[PDB]
């Protein structure tokens, strides 16, 4: 399980550094990296950074370098395997160009070849490179195919590849990793494949409530998460 | 190499490289009633352990595969969920529901495998 | 994808769970009543191992190390206490006088000289002799006659006298297959989950000093002072207070007392209070005041946490009950001292030179969980004097408020040092799916 | 499934199907001087059965054949004529007459087939 | 045969071809403080048997391993110990690193088991 | 039938100063005069004039 409640949707002028709060709860607050991702109207959605509320070593975007400011402190245990913590985040140098709704979202493993992915998602708040298939869309029973490619610096095996349904400014959730693996709990319509030169997401058996965007990330291990254009489908 | 039960946090992939470290502890160490009666305790528990190894059919082996399958209804998560996502702990805590019934099946399987082979061997 | 079942041997997963522990000393060799001797002499390495990840349930209050060692200590004590010599001849009627009691006017009873027939080798020959006796041992009958105070309800016996009641540091171990978990955190509430938790094959060195209102020769709080109940809300529940400053007590009877060997029976010879040499003056307790008060305002900025920063404490001397209740009562040199604790708690605390303590002093003591069984602490000659930490305190609560201290129990001692430690055993089997196959 | 020695007087293959039942009930169940002197015994029945099964070879296994022939002087009966004919009480009342021997030349027989593979496994 | 410690003063090897016969004598025989000492042998025994799993020769008395020879231990050359020494002498000489051995077989039990589980995935 | 096993080609270094049997025969014998001593009266009215 494990549930992320976020602060308060409040506004403010240019030239100011507002903080936003994440509150954990029902999971080692210590076993797993947190990620902070902004969704901003004029662009796609941006991967800020993350850091390890264990090991307190954090890793950003080189445009977030010098002006996002990213803290934690210690947890408080409520079981052997439950936890309550909290994460802070601020930025310098604001404006009102990073205006967006911001999600915490913490990680996927504890070990692995896709550990820091975000993969649990908050309630997003309000404040003040990677193309896919421009739009597709089908009718109950048949299947569809959703594209995603890019330059060799956001290409390839040498990175992996997941897929993120999103609904218009609500929670989104995963639907596949490492460019086959699917979420638990996803059904086994949903199909990963991978080209040498693109990354296919096969949906079997539409159904009504499918009607929805979708995004595709290109992350490695030490990295962040290169989300795309979007997909919207229609119908429903 | 971090010691007896050093892995206990850790994922259970992690701990499951290092058994020897917490199979040689088991019934050595510095081991007048009270002193003698733990000891008879705890051999008895060694053999609880190596018995039920036996008859499954992994005498004297730290990883052992099997011939029964998984059932979807004690646990559904995946591997790459369990391996590099949950310690030993929690897991023990979760699938301490339905442990007797998978040991009554690996006994019976044992059980049949070795009918199997004692006909396999009459040629 | 069709997964199958593997078995690991030795698995870190461990559940808590109640066994029997075993007792180990640094070797120091006479043989004193804790029978040392008998547990395993050498510790090479107390190997602790830090468990990072594990946040484990504690709970002090709950714990099984504690039963075990107050019976374990209940059975040194009787242990102990089986060879010695009986003391059933000594109930008899005592003729007692004050012998120069009469200075002031206000000791006078305190001790007492006194004179009575007594069995000698010989079963058919009686002898008539002497000794001082504490009053707090004699209860009179009437005339000057007096008989002991046990008489009426226990049979009686003394302690060899070479076996020494001073504590020595006990190592409490678990066998194979069990280990013991410390939490370390310095600021544990003594129940709950332990985030940096350790384990252990063995404790610290841990001396049973038994003690009553003030904590004796405790371990030390690392941070702050920490304040431990089961419902803090409850008032029939103890407080248990633990210092990280000791604050240091020296206790002294400077009655230069005179041991008298006298044959009772067979093989048995009896040590009765010969004589005082030198002057006659009174056991005490001292404490620098200034360490005290800030001790106690230390306790009180820690106690505004669970009642009200505005809400006004005070602290008074102990409501009544048993001596052993109401006193504080402990084993110093050998005998056994009761000290007036009224001029330590005597502070009211708002919002926002040293001292003594008289002291009385008991040779006939008995056992606090069954009476019936009383031990004579033969007397020790020479003037006693003894240096001790406080650094723990046992108060209760009465329902502004009031604390007073106390705590009759004497199991309460041991839950003051074996909060840190829980004891859980290793199921070391489990079983995971994996994509291996035999065959 | 009949349980505890429940194919006492069934024929001996019918109570070879089940060996399991009787192996998980010798050294567990419930089991204080008197009490504590019958686990330290008991525990030492089942090494005493344990040590014989490894020293010939049969090391966490039920059912183990062997290298060593069947001696007519033993017993002249034939398999249907025991298989399908007698429980192991009897069986066990008319062969106990040369058992010991029998456990000798298994001893022997391991230690020999030991030492031939130690002389194999030398290219 | 001889019997039980039978080949004591005799050559490693002449001792090496009778090992169930002081291996049957471990255990049994006729065997309060009496008690102690059974309950203390099978601890012995199954020290013994611990360790025997522990490098991966459960159930068998002659057991090949994987790791080499070390010259330091001893120089000494095979017809140089075989038919050369007793046992006595050699467990006398090369009780420096009998620990380190110990080890090294146990490390490499534990990668061997890591291996197989590793090649079984096929 | 007490089974002697001749140990031959065995020099081993004997030392009955130090042996351990005997002290330990010394206590079992202390130990046994004890035991069959606690059972019987004790004589302490015997101890008269
Ligand atoms: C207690 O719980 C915590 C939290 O879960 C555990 O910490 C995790 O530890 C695992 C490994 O033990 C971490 O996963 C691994 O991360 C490695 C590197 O990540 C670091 O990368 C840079 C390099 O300096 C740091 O700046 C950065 O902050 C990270 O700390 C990876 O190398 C591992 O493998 C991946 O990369 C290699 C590269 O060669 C590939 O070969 C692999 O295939 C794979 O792709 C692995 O991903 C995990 O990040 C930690 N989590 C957190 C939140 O810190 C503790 O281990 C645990 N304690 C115990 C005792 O179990
Ligand atoms: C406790 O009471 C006993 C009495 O039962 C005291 O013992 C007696 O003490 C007196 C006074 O010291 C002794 O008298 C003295 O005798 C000596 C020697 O003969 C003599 O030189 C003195 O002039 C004086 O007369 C008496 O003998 C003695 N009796 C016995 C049996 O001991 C005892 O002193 C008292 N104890 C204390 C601490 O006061
Ligand atoms: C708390 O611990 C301290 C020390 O750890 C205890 O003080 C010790 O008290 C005993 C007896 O009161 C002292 O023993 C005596 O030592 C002198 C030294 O010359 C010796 O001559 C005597 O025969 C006797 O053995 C001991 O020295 C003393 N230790 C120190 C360091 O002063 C104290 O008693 C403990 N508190 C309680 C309540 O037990
Ligand atoms: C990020 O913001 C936090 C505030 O939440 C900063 O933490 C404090 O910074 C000040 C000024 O450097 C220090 O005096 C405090 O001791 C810090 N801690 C606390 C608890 O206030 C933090 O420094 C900021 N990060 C960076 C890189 O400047
Ligand atoms: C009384 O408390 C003091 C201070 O806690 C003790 O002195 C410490 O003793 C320990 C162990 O002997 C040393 O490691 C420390 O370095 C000492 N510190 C100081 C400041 O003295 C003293 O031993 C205690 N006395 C008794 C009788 O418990
Ligand atoms: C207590 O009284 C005893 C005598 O009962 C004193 O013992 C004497 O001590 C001195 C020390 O120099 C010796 O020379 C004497 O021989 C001792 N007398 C006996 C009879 O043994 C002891 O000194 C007194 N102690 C105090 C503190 O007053
Ligand atoms: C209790 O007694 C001890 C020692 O008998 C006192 O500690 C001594 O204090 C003086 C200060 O004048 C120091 O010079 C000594 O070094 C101390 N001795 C030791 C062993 O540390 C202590 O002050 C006394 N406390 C009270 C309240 O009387
Ligand atoms: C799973 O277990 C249930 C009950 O224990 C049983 O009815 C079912 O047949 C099992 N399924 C498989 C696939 O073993
Ligand atoms: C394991 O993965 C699941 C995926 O939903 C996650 O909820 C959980 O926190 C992870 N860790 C553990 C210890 O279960
Ligand atoms: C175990 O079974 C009990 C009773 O059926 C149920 O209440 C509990 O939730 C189960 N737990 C798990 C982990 O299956
Ligand atoms: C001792 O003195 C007190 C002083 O009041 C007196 O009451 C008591 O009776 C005296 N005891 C005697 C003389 O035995
Ligand atoms: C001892 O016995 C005699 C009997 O004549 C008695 O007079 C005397 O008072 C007794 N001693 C004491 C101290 O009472
Ligand atoms: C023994 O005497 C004391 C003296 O007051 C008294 O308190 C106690 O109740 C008596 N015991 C019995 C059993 O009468
Ligand atoms: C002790 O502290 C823990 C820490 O959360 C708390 O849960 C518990 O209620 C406290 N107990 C008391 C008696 O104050
Ligand atoms: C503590 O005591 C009060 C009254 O004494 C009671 O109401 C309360 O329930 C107790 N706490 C708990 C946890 O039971
Ligand atoms: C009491 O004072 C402390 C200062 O240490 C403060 O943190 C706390 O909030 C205060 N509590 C109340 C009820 O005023
Ligand atoms: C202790 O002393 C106080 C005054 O210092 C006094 O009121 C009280 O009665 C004394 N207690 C005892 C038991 O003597
Ligand atoms: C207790 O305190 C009161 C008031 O401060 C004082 O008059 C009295 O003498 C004190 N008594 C003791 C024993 O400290
Ligand atoms: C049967 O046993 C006898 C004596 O035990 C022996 O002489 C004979 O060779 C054996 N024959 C077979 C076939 O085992
Ligand atoms: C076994 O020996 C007994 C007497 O020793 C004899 O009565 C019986 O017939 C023998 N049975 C067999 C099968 O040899
Ligand atoms: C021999 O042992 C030494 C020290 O133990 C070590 O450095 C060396 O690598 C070893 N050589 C071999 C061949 O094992
Ligand atoms: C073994 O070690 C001891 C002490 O270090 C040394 O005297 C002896 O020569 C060593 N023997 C061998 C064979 O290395």
């Amino acid at each position: 399980q494990g549930q992320l409640v976020q602060s308060g949707a409040t506004t403010t002028k240019p030239g100011s550094s507002v903080k936003i709060s994440c509150k954990t709860s029902g999971y080692r607050f210590n076993f797993y990296h947190i990620n902070w991702i902004r969704q901003t109207a004029g662009r796609g959605p941006e991967w800020m950074g993350w850091i390890s509320p264990y090991s307190g070593d954090k890793n950003l975007a080189p445009a977030f370098q010098d002006r996002v400011n990213m803290t934690t402190d210690t947890e408080v245990p409520v079981t052997s395997f439950t936890s309550t913590g909290a994460a802070y985040m601020e930025i310098r140098n604001l404006t009102s160009d990073d205006t967006g709704t911001y999600f915490c979202a913490k990680g996927l493993l504890r070990d692995g070849s896709s550990t820091w992915l975000p993969y649990l998602w908050g309630q997003g708040t309000l404040l003040t490179v990677l193309t896919q298939s421009a739009s597709v869309s089908g009718s109950l029973g048949q299947s569809v195919t959703i594209s995603c490619t890019g330059p060799n610096s956001v290409c390839c095996s040498h990175k992996s590849i997941s897929w993120y349904q999103w609904p218009p400014g609500r929670a989104p959730t995963l639907i596949i990793y490492e460019d086959n693996e699917r979420a638990p709990g996803i059904s086994p319509r949903f199909s990963g494949y991978k080209s040498y030169w693109s990354a296919y997401l096969t949906i079997s058996d539409l159904r009504p409530e499918d009607e929805t965007t979708y995004y595709c990330c290109s992350y490695t291990h030490n990295s962040g998460c290169v989300f795309g254009t979007g997909t919207k489908v229609s119908v429903l | 190499s971090l010691g007896f039960l050093g892995a206990a946090g850790s994922t259970m992939g992690a701990a499951s490289m290092t058994l020897t470290v917490q199979a040689r502890n088991l019934l050595s160490g510095i081991v007048g009633i009270k002193q003698l009666q733990a000891r008879v305790l705890a051999v008895e528990h060694y053999l609880r352990d190596q018995q039920l190894l036996g008859i499954w059919g992994c005498s004297g082996k730290l990883i052992c595969c099997t011939n029964v399958p998984w059932n979807s209804s004690w646990s559904n998560r995946n591997l790459s969920e369990i391996w590099d996502n949950m310690t030993w702990l929690q897991w023990d805590k979760e699938i301490s529901n339905y442990t007797q019934i998978i040991y009554g099946l690996l006994e019976e399987s044992q059980n049949q495998q070795e009918k199997n082979e004692q006909d396999l061997l009459a040629l | 994808e069709n997964l199958w079942v593997t078995v690991y041997y030795g698995v870190p997963v461990w559940k808590d769970a109640e066994t029997t522990l075993f007792c180990a000393s640094d070797a120091k060799a006479k043989h004193n009543v804790w029978a040392t001797h008998a547990c395993v002499p050498t510790d090479p390495n107390p190997q602790e191992i830090h468990l990072e990840n594990v946040t484990e349930e504690f709970n002090m209050w709950k714990n099984n190390m504690v039963e075990q060692m107050h019976e374990d200590i209940i059975s040194l004590w009787d242990q102990s206490l089986k060879p010695c010599v009986k003391l059933t001849p000594l109930c008899v009627t005592l003729q007692c006088t004050n012998v120069t009691n009469n200075i002031t006017d206000d000791m006078r009873g305190e001790l007492k000289n006194c004179s009575f027939n007594m069995t000698t080798e010989l079963r058919d020959k009686k002898q008539k002799v002497y000794s001082l006796f504490y009053r707090l041992d004699v209860v009179q009958i009437n005339n000057k006659e007096y008989r002991l105070i046990n008489c009426n309800t226990s049979a009686i016996t003394q302690a060899c006298p070479k076996v020494s009641f001073e504590p020595i540091p006990i190592h409490y171990c678990a066998p194979a297959g069990f280990a013991i978990l410390k939490c370390k955190d310095k600021k544990f509430n003594g129940t709950g989950p332990c985030p940096s938790v350790s384990t252990v094959q063995c404790t610290h060195g841990i001396k049973p000093v038994v003690s009553t209102q003030l904590l004796l020769n405790g371990s030390l709080a690392e941070e702050e002072v920490i304040i431990r109940s089961e419902n803090i809300t409850n008032n029939a529940k103890n407080i248990l207070v633990q210092l990280n400053t000791p604050v240091q007590i020296n206790c002294t009877r400077p009655n230069n007392n005179t041991v008298k060997s006298i044959r009772i029976g067979p093989g048995q010879w009896f040590y009765y209070t010969g004589d005082i040499i030198g002057d006659i003056r009174q056991a005490h307790c001292n404490v620098s005041k200034a360490t005290w008060n800030e001790t106690l305002g230390k306790v009180v900025k820690q106690l505004r946490k669970h009642f009200g920063n505005n809400t006004i404490i005070r602290f008074a001397n102990s409501s009544g009950g048993d001596l052993e209740v109401t006193t504080h009562s402990f084993n110093c040199g050998g005998e056994f001292f009761y000290c007036n604790t009224s001029g330590l708690f005597n502070s009211t605390w708002i919002s926002n030179d040293s001292i003594t303590l008289p002291c009385r002093i008991k040779q006939i003591i008995n056992m606090w969980q069954r009476i019936g069984q009383a031990m004579y602490a033969p007397p020790i000659q020479g003037v006693i004097r003894c240096v001790s930490n406080i650094t723990g305190l046992i108060l209760t609560r009465d329902g502004t408020e009031t604390f007073r201290p106390g705590g009759g129990d004497m199991r309460d001692n041991w839950r003051s040092e074996l909060y840190k430690y829980k004891v859980v055993k290793i199921e070391p089997l489990g079983v995971a799916p994996t994509k291996c196959k035999r065959r």
